[PDB]
RNA sequence: UAAACGAUGUCGACUUGGAGGUUGUGCCCUUGAGGCGUGGCUUCCGGAGCUAACGCGUUAAGUCGACCGCCUGGGGAGUACGGCCGCAAGGUUAAAACUCAAAUGAAUUGACGGGGGCCCGCACAAGCGGUGGAGCAUGUGGUUUAAUUCGAUGCAACGCGAAGAACCUUACCUGGUCUUGACAUCCACGGAAGUUUUCAGAGAUGAGAAUGUGCCUUCGGGAACCGUGAGACAGGUGCUGCAUGGCUGUCGUCAGCUCGUGUUGUGAAAUGUUGGGUUAAGUCCCGCAACGAGCGCAACCCUUAUCCUUUGUUGCCAGCGGUCCGGCCGGGAACUCAAAGGAGACUGCCAGUGAUAAACUGGAGGAAGGUGGGGAUGACGUCAAGUCAUCAUGGCCCUUACGACCAGGGCUACACACGUGCUACAAUGGCGCAUACAAAGAGAAGCGACCUCGCGAGAGCAAGCGGACCUCAUAAAGUGCGUCGUAGUCCGGAUUGGAGUCUGCAACUCGACUCCAUGAAGUCGGAAUCGCUAGUAAUCGUGGAUCAGAAUGCCACGGUGAAUACGU
RNA sequence: CUUGAGUCUCGUAGAGGGGGGUAGAAUUCCAGGUGUAGCGGUGAAAUGCGUAGAGAUCUGGAGGAAUACCGGUGGCGAAGG
């Protein structure tokens, strides 16, 4: 923004703005503290094997919704859930927001 | 090659208002001479008219359609060993061909003057000779006769 | 040879001069063979000033050569001297009424050209070429200088083999117009042949 | 006997799954093909587990058990000998001497191919224009010479260095001449010098003579120079880029380089950076164990494609006074032109192809549609590249000298070949006539206005200007006018000698220019070959720098102006 | 003792062997007819075959050897096969 204002250009400075607001709409979510989070909430296993990959290696304990596709000897607390159909999906995470909106008790 | 090129647009002829006439000097330019081509083809097609006798503005292809090339050879080394391969011609040379067929032999025939000698040759085709008409007699024999090989 | 020099294909931008001023065609040549005579006689005479430019402007008759410097203390001179007898010199080594001037050079680890001068100056001093090399290297990042790609010229050691020097350090983007480097080199007459030096500060931009 | 091989001894037990194949069979409406099961044999994936690894992976190379065969570094050697067998060929059993320190296996990153597919680029293709044909100018190779100096002389030299060679230049040869010079710093000596004349010499220099003799001069005698002598001397384009710096060319405006972190692997390492399209790209997006970053491409520069802010003098003259009709003066700076700042094209949008994405396309807007158009910008690297003859530069030299001054010549000499360019070979041209036709530049030691002649060269006269104020400098091809109708030609211009103009003392070698005669080869150039992407080719001229002078070379500007590019 | 191993009842598949015949195409050869100057061969070539009748064609006849198609990552066998 400050860029854009009187630095060097008028133009270039735009191009990067609307080529750079791609990069944050990468990163949307993580975008806010330090890193380093508690846990981990993931919503299947295989799609994102990596993630569980990384997790367990560094210790993270992985909430994981496994499918029955999956490969759940790397998750923590596997679910036997279904990650199909969204609205079992958004049911899941219905719940687990009511919990976590106030776990602060 | 994957990349394509269109058609370079053309005005008109200045004089006639019709591109195709235009076009015809265009090829011609050797030494950058359109002025003396003024002098040499604009002086040789405002003769075209009464020496033909008629409106050259649409009988002037009285004497081409024998012209009308098919193939021509197209070099495709394909997988590295040349071939005769002709292709059958496309719009963007069988009529570019057709201007190339016209003044192979219209330099320095011993005349007047070119201002006049391209004035000769071109009744001849709807008079049947001249320079654009044996194009199309040596055409024929490179095709239609090596099916083995063509 | 494709390392074109970067600060005058920058110099289009605020990047210095050393010899700006006005004249006409029967007085650019001598005036200019002047300005030499002034740019020569005070470099081999100025080996310890460690100096960083020095600029000549023209303004009428009696011009007002500014000199970078990087001690303030030791350009004095015996307080002055240097102020007036150099000025003696350029009185008719220029042949006009010329006005020294002296600038100083904050943070000479800042100047391309001094801190070429301070490894130059430690190369003759008998040292091995890589951890003295390196070692420069962080001062000026502990200062800043966001980038430098550091440079010895050839003939390394006793042997025929004379290379380069790459060892780049940060952000020196030379094709980049926007760059602002700072560029200057160094070079030391050696027991054998040739050694120098060449170091390309980045000072940010604009 | 076999590469008799699944290079896996037989037998048994246990141990996640998937997809096939072939052959039985049980149940199910087999309705049927089959569904649900169950057998056997069988091919291919794959985590556990095992393996050095590849790989095996319920048909194990897994986890165990029972027996049997074999191995113990490579060669010698499956060989000698003995035996047994075989008609014989020969099989089997099976060593040793001696020799070496390895021989091996899996795989990794280079990779060379007379693997392969792909994809890029006047690479090829399709045309144009060319060179090579001639004749002229230069350069390279050779010959001669005193030298015809040196370097480069496969792609990447040969109108190169060397931006302008009569002497000079020029580093070469000869001749004459000086040898602390002719270069420069430091010594001795005295005094300024400078200049004006001589004599000889070609000058070099030598013999000079004088006018001289400025200033500090706690008055040397310096500051200076003059002229000579001893020395530290310098000095030499004198040897080494295959000692160098720097610089330059080379792939190559190449997209490829990588690095950190992360992950995978016992590890060499891989990944990213690959694949699906996409593009100028390592381009974008898609996924991808890669996520970031850096060098690269790209833009950030300049010019140019529109208009606007600010401005009109010389320049434009819209409008006003006449026109001092050219816009001259005023005068507007409307405004051509001009410049201090900007904006405008940015996939921006309609629509679509296309995974929606990216990308791409059709369309629209606006002067400007997908880096608008051009240049500036050459990554890692790359080659003993070249450069010590530009300079600097280690080492090698000699210093009355492989240092030097001066005078002739020679770098252009020829016996030829080549490199480059130009000129033609004409009537797209020539003649002269009328005609309108630009831009960029340069310059008070200059162009030189103008004025006279030279057929011209240029000369005699000369404004002006410090250049939006003066010249070069008019454009040129071009068109209409007659013209020859291809004439070795009014082509072409060599060519020669004559006549002359200027440049510079002086220009045969080795100035230019003009006039005259000169009218040659060559009438479009083979083997062939190369260049060419829009204002392109093609051209037409214009000037500039380099210039005492002496461009077909080179820089810069305009005038006119097409096709080719489907294609890997 | 019955689970290991084997016998019997019963069918299913198979280039599993051994011995017999048998068919047709195909090369070759021979005889016949027609008529003819080349045939073959390779990167070009001669040796070769041939003017007599070759090649080519159809008509037959002899012989020997293997079994196109199905055919398959199929099947069988202790292996060879």
């Amino acid at each position: 923004q400050d860029g854009t204002f009187d630095k060097l250009t008028k133009k270039e400075a735009l191009m990067r703005t609307r080529e750079l607001e791609k990069l944050e709409n990468s990163l949307g979510g993580i975008k806010d503290m330090g890193g380093l989070p508690d846990a981990l909430f993931v919503i299947d296993a295989d799609h994102e094997h990596i993630a569980i990959k990384e997790a367990n290696n560094l210790g993270i304990p992985v909430f994981a919704i496994v499918d029955t596709n999956s490969d759940p000897d790397g998750v923590d607390f596997v679910i036997p859930g279904n990650d199909d159909a969204i609205r079992a999906v958004t049911l899941y995470l219905g719940a687990v927001a009511a919990t976590v909106r106030e776990g602060r008790s | 090659r994957r990349r394509v090129i269109g058609q370079r647009k053309i005005l008109p002829d200045p004089k006639f208002g019709s591109e195709l006439l235009a076009k015809f000097v265009n090829i011609l330019m050797v030494d950058g001479k359109k002025s003396t081509a003024e002098s040499i083809v604009y002086s040789a097609l405002e003769t075209l008219a009464q020496r033909s006798g008629k409106s050259e503005l649409e009988a002037f292809e009285v004497a081409l359609e024998n012209v009308r090339p098919t193939v021509e050879v197209k070099s495709r080394r394909v997988g590295g060993s040349t071939y005769q391969v002709p292709v059958e011609v496309r719009p963007v040379r069988r009529n570019a061909l057709a201007m190339r067929w016209i003044v192979e032999a219209a330099r320095k025939r011993g005349d007047k003057s070119m201002a006049l000698r391209l004035a000769n040759e071109l009744s001849d085709a709807a008079e049947n000779k001249g320079t654009a008409v044996k194009k199309r007699e040596d055409v024929h024999r490179m095709a239609e006769a090596n099916k083995a090989f063509a | 040879g494709q390392k074109v020099h970067p600060n005058g294909i920058r110099l289009g931008i605020v990047k210095p001069w050393n010899s700006t001023w006005f004249a006409n065609t029967k007085e650019f040549a001598d005036n200019l063979d002047s300005d030499f005579k002034v740019r020569q006689y005070l470099t081999k005479e100025l080996a310890k000033a460690s100096v960083s430019r020095i600029v000549i402007e023209r303004p009428a008759k009696s011009i007002r050569v500014t000199i970078h410097t990087a001690r303030p203390g030791i350009v004095i001179g015996k307080k002055g001297e240097d102020v007036e007898k150099l000025r003696k010199v350029v009185a008719d080594i220029a042949g006009v009424p010329a006005q020294i001037n002296i600038a100083e050079v904050r943070k000479p680890e800042l100047d391309a050209k001094l801190v070429a001068d301070s490894i130059t100056s430690q190369l003759e001093r008998r040292v091995m070429f890589r951890r003295a090399m390196k070692r420069a290297v962080q001062n000026a990042m502990r200062l800043g200088a966001k980038g430098i790609k550091v440079e010895v010229s050839g003939r390394l050691g006793g042997a025929e083999i004379a290379r380069t020097e790459w060892y780049r350090e940060g952000r020196v983007p030379l094709h980049t117009l926007r760059a602002d480097i700072d560029y200057n080199t160094s070079e030391a007459h050696t027991t054998y042949g040739v050694i120098g030096v060449k170091v390309w500060i980045f000072k940010g931009e604009i």
